[PDB]
RNA sequence: CCAAGUCUGGGCUAAGUGGUAAAGGAUGUGGCGCCGCGAAGACAGCCAGGAGGUUGGCUUAGAAGCAGCCAUCCUUUAAAG
């Protein structure tokens, strides 16, 4: 949204209320705009999880957003971004997340939880084609069990830019089992 | 009493002070809260 | 920074002696945790306890995942007095490396468990910070 | 406008009847050989009074019908709940038997409905240990 | 005291801090962003009911919010604790 900026003044710049962000794209880059203030609100959002973009001289309103960047520094206030769109049909590297619900199977009842090393899924569906937030829980929980890959269950754009069995979502004993 | 380290008994037990200091009080001789 | 004799010949390749890692329960975006700033040798442990405590006064879905663990140590008294000193080791841990991922009170909505911590942090020694992940706590 | 909780079958002790009514305007001789007429079918177990006096210094008023708590333990066939609520459910019971049940506590039930009566043996349900399935 | 502007400009101190110290606290004070609203006329004073199936499970000799281990739901209605 907006953001500009582009010559060659990152340390100042990369100060005071404007943080760098380069201008990636597939061919082509041009110096580093944006600003300490928009990543905010709109980062806030949901950065590589969704997608929009800004109007900088009306040049090209494209997505893509950001494939990169951090909020390093210690402080934890993020400094010297990644921006990259795509304009095109081929959008692959396309990571976005997956979400339960609760329900009720080792936890409100055997109080077990269940571990989700996954959470977020870098997959590659329908090019500028995916539902901003997918969700899918088939369910169970508690004892020794696990889900991971494989099993899954992938709707429409059928990608997987993954693999099978990993880093799932189980259940282990909050406590014991 | 504690001198050093008073925060808040009774739900109500108030923040007030006195020479700048800071001592509890509170409806409460189970509160004589001061620093 | 005086660190030891070396990975196999003075005391290197243990254990530890601690207690483990992960506690709590997952949670997808709900970013709840805790880190530092101040370098030191972390007391392992003081350390393997604090952490510990943690769980103590909580018990169930909370991230109680833990990015720690020494793995050098110390040495001193130990033959003579003072002088050419051998090494008789003791308190092994790691550097907390001036601040960074500490460990994380990670879940939905369970601040049950981010005061927890909180008396996580209370506890363990070198000031620490009160923090959130990408997004806060929820 | 007193509140007590007297025993059957026993109306005549000084240390809780002696005290607790004297004092309050109450003649303890009489107002307990009224009581010896009602408590006397269903002796045994102690049954609560909520004695009521006026400007004359007399009158007994509402004592009881019984347990309503042990019958409907009869036809299931459980004592005591198992254990702590929403930890250890193991008695499932049905739709059509939760439906007649609460079709004759409607005196002293929420509302006059349909709806509204089978929301109430939901919430004293699961809050001791008998799941709807 | 001892030579040299009780210079001018615009902030911040109300403790003599300055004139040694840490963990650790607290509507101190001054400057920055958030959630809810004041004509569904808003937080703190004041009038009132201060709702019912809630008086569920371990322990009951007593949980029946106001011993503590597990629940955390339904409602006829001015809403719900």
């Amino acid at each position: 949204m907006e953001l500009t900026a582009k010559p060659r003044t990152p340390k100042q710049k990369l100060d005071e209320s404007m943080i760098a962000a380069v201008a990636y794209n597939k061919e082509n880059n041009v110096s580093f705009a944006l600003d300490r203030k928009a990543f905010d609100r709109a980062f806030r959002q949901q950065s590589t999880t969704g997608l929009f973009d800004i109007t900088v001289e009306g040049g090209e309103t494209f997505p893509a957003l950001v494939k990169a960047v951090q909020m390093d520094k210690r402080k934890r206030a993020p400094i010297h971004v990644d921006f990259y769109m795509v304009t095109y049909g081929e959008p692959v590297e396309v990571s976005v997340p997956v979400h339960t619900t609760g329900r009720s199977q080792g936890e409100v009842q055997g109080g077990l939880v269940d571990i989700v090393v996954h959470n977020l899924q870098i997959v590659a569906p329908g090019p500028r084609r995916i539902p901003q937030e997918l969700v899918v829980d088939v369910t169970k929980m508690n004892i020794g069990d696990h889900i991971t890959a494989g099993d899954i269950k992938l709707p429409e754009g059928c990608t997987l830019a993954a693999d099978p069995e990993l880093t799932v979502v189980s259940v282990l004993p909050p406590r014991l089992t | 009493k504690v001198r050093s380290s008073v925060k808040k008994m009774c739900d109500n037990c108030k923040v007030v002070r006195r020479h700048g200091r800071v001592l509890v009080i509170c409806s409460n001789v189970k509160h004589k809260q001061r620093q | 920074s005086i660190k030891p004799t070396r990975r196999e010949y003075i005391s290197g390749i243990p254990g530890k002696g601690i207690a483990q890692f992960k506690m709590g329960n997952n949670t997808y975006p709900a970013q709840v945790e805790n880190v530092v700033e101040k370098p030191v040798q972390i007391r392992h442990n003081a350390l393997e306890a604090a952490r510990n405590a943690a769980n103590r006064f909580v018990q169930n879905s909370g991230k109680f995942r833990i990015r720690k663990f020494p793995f050098h140590v110390i040495r001193e008294q130990d033959g003579d007095g003072m002088r050419a000193p051998f090494g008789k080791s003791v308190g092994t841990a790691a550097r907390s490396h001036g601040a960074n991922h500490d460990f994380i009170a990670w879940v939905n909505p369970d601040p049950a468990v981010e005061f927890a911590w909180r008396r996580a942090y209370m506890k363990v020694t070198p000031t620490v910070n009160i923090d959130s992940s990408p997004a806060g706590n929820a | 406008q007193i509140k007590l909780q007297l025993p059957a079958g026993k109306a005549t002790p000084a240390p809780p009847v002696g005290p607790a009514l004297g004092q309050h305007g109450v003649n303890i001789m009489e107002f307990c050989k009224r009581f010896n007429a009602e408590t006397a079918d269903k002796a045994g177990m102690i049954l609560p009074v909520v004695i009521t006096v006026y400007e004359d210094k007399s009158f007994t008023f509402i004592i009881k019908t019984p347990p309503a708590s042990f019958l409907l333990k009869k036809a299931a066939g459980i004592e005591k709940g198992s254990s702590e609520p929403k930890r250890k459910i193991v008695g499932k019971v049905t739709r059509k038997q939760i439906e007649e049940i609460a079709k004759t506590k409607m005196p002293d039930l929420n509302a006059n409905s349909l709806e509204a009566a089978m929301k109430i043996i939901e919430g004293t349900a699961k809050s001791m240990g008998i799941e709807v399935v």
